[PDB]
Parts: C-alpha cells; structure tokens; sequence
C-alpha cells in the first residue's frame, strides 16, 4: 500500500572507462533520488519536493553511500565475470532491488544480465541463488552474516524514512488522482471501427482497463499498452478494440483505480 | 535513505 | 537475454494546435541498458531532448522517458528514433495524434 524501493544498475565499460552506477529511489510510483557516475561530481540529488529540505548533513551522507556503492559494484562485476569465465571484452550489467511495504514485506533481489541471481527470503535470514555462481555470492553474504543487516535495515531503517518520507510529501504522496477518462471512436473500414479507451493524469500508475462487449471481457481481442508516465508525475494508458460499425454501444470501458471510489463504466458517446 | 554498503558484501 | 525496446511516442496533454505541449518517447522492455534515443522534427534531430534516469521493472528490463518542450501544428511531423543492439538499423516510430 505504501513503498519505498531502491534500484541500482551497474554496467561494465570495455575500454570505455570504470563501470557506470546508476541509482534512483522511488516512493511508490514518485522518484526522490538519483545517483549517476557519469555526474560531473557524482552525488545524491533530490527528484522529489518533499526531500529537498532534509539537510545538507542528510545529503552528503547519502552521497558517500552511493560512492561506495558505486565502488562495490566495480568489484562485483569483476567478480561476476571470474564466476561465469566471461572475457573482459563484453559489457556486463549488475541490477539490485531492494525496498520495503507498508512493514508489511521487505525484498532484495539481484540480477545478473538480466536474469535474475539471488535474493532476500521472505523470511529475511536466508537466501535464493539461482544458479552455482550465485552460490558462491551466498556463501560470502552467509560469512558475513548479511541477512541480519538486510533485515535491520528492512524493518527498521526503510519503513522508519519511508513513514518520515509519505508525512514531508503528505500533500502529493498520499492523495490519488482519478483518471479522466473518455472514449474515442476511429473508423477503421466501412464495416469495423476502434474504440480506444482513455485514462489520463493519474496517480498512481496501478490501474486497469478492460473492454466488455454485453458484459463479458475481450481480453483477448483488446489492445493494452503499457502504462507509460506522462512526464509531470502522472500518468496514461489506453485500451482498443475494433467493433463491428453499428454495434458501438454492445461495449463498455471499466477503469479501476485507487483514486475512483467505484469502478467506472464508459461508453463512446457520439 | 540508502542502505549501508557493509565491508566485504562484495558479490 | 536480449530484449528489444517496446516504443510509445505521445504528448503530454491532448494535442492543440499552437499551443505549447511536451512530446514523450517512452521505451521500455529492453536490455542491456545501453540505448540511443532521438526526437526527430520533419525528420530531423531536435536538440534540446531530456530523459529521466534510468531504472527497470519487475522483469529487469529497463524503460526510459525522452521529452521536449514543443508546439504541435498541423504541418509538423513529429518521430522517436531508437537504436539498440537488438536492432539493425535505427527504428523510427512517427507521433499519432490519436495514439
């Protein structure tokens, strides 16, 4: 219901310098941080209102924490590379995501070239590897008795800014926006037509749109394109079918979202 | 905030 | 893996004519993150083009937000050009009022 979440992605340059370490913090579906080794002076930047007044103390702190991460992450790939016998020619790429929910469940999940590597049980005192060289990594994390650490800081330190984090940005954070909603109407011969389905500016991005013809779903028949932000913090989706020319109305649009009491139900109206 | 990167928690 | 990039090309409010709007160009599914993104305007690249940071999905695949500040007119075409090791050649995917 409430989320605070971490991603990092660690690329390997050939050639082309010292890896590349990106990192950007999410509340919910809102970014409030980000990290880039490329920066001109690399530091934790604020993306959100609602953390700019934390503090210069707050921020160099932050700062010094993502440049040794960044640094970890060069010896990580590396070390990955030694574990699948990779050459030093290929570019690489080290992904983690870690957050908690409201404390409902925290996660710390890697990925090793897209694929996932190993990960934080549920439980929060044990690890999945994926695969042998994953193994090797849980054995180090085991030595050094990792799980407890992840599980102070899920339990503890993430839920304890995230709640300090939703109360600063209470004005943004914690109202939905419904989405405006509408239908078009686009002929497609003289025989079928599109019916596209409309939400707009809405927060946050979790919704779903489905097409009904006399009440029963087209999930089959339905195009649904990704939920895709409209660049202010909200967002947009649409749903399509094409309909026999005629029969418009045998179709209705249900939205659900968050910021709608009820599910709502639309038709094209000429 | 950012968890803390512990010594030695290399992959 | 190898995923090539999923492309929507849009605006950020419903197109007026004349009046000053953004033009997104959203990929997303792809990996590695490695990818190059242009606005074309009548075929040619607009040079002040922003983009969010980078960051990925439940699957590990990673999406992006390109925009710039434009004015839509009826003449104007507008495109997202997207290169990835995935593709060949560059994929041109043209804006649509209605899309």
């Amino acid at each position: 219901s409430h989320s605070m979440r971490y991603f990092y992605t660690a690329v390997s340059r050939p050639g082309r310098g010292e890896p590349r370490f990106i990192a950007v913090g999410y509340v919910d579906d809102t970014q409030f941080v980000r990290f880039d080794s490329d920066a001109a002076s690399p530091r934790g930047e604020p993306r959100a209102p609602w953390v700019e007044q934390e503090g210069p103390e707050y921020w160099d702190r932050e700062t010094q924490k993502y440049k040794r991460q960044a640094q970890a992450d060069r010896v990580s790939l590396r070390n990955l590379r030694g574990y699948y016998n990779q050459s030093e020619a290929g570019s690489h790429t080290l992904q983690r995501m870690y957050g908690c929910d409201l404390l409902l469940r925290g996660y710390d999940q890697s990925a090793y070239d897209g694929k996932d590597y190993i990960a934080l049980n549920e439980d929060l005192r044990s690890w999945t590897a994926a695969d042998t060289a994953a193994q090797i990594t849980q054995r180090k994390w085991e030595a050094a008795r990792e799980a407890e650490q992840w599980r102070a800081y899920l339990e503890g330190t993430c839920v304890e800014w995230l709640r300090r984090y939703l109360e600063n940005g209470k004005e943004t954070l914690q109202r939905a926006e419904h989405p405006k909603t509408h239908v078009t109407h686009h002929p497609v011969s003289d025989h079928e037509a599109t019916l596209r389905c409309w939400a707009l500016g809405f927060y946050p991005a979790e919704i779903t749109l489905t097409w009904q013809r006399d009440g029963e779903d087209q999930t089959q028949d339905t195009e649904l394109v990704e939920t895709r932000p409209a660049g202010d913090g909200t967002f947009q989706k649409w749903a399509a079918v094409v309909v026999p020319s005629g029969e418009e109305q045998r179709y209705t649009c249900h939205v659900q979202h968050e910021g709608l009491p009820e599910p709502l139900t639309l038709r094209w109206e000429p | 905030i950012l968890k803390e990167p512990v010594h030695g928690a290399y992959y | 893996i190898q995923r090539t990039p999923k492309i929507q090309v849009y605006s950020r409010h419903p197109a007026e004519n004349g009046k000053s709007n953004f033009l997104n160009c959203y990929v997303s599914g792809f990996h590695p993150s490695d990818i190059e993104v242009d606005l074309l305007k009548n075929g040619e690249r607009i040079e002040k083009v922003e983009h969010s940071d980078l960051s990925f999905s439940k699957d590990w695949s990673f999406y992006l937000l390109y925009y710039t500040e434009f004015t839509p007119t009826e003449k104007d075409e507008y495109a997202c050009r997207v290169n990835h090791v995935t593709l060949s050649q560059p994929k041109i995917v043209k804006w649509d009022r209605d899309m």
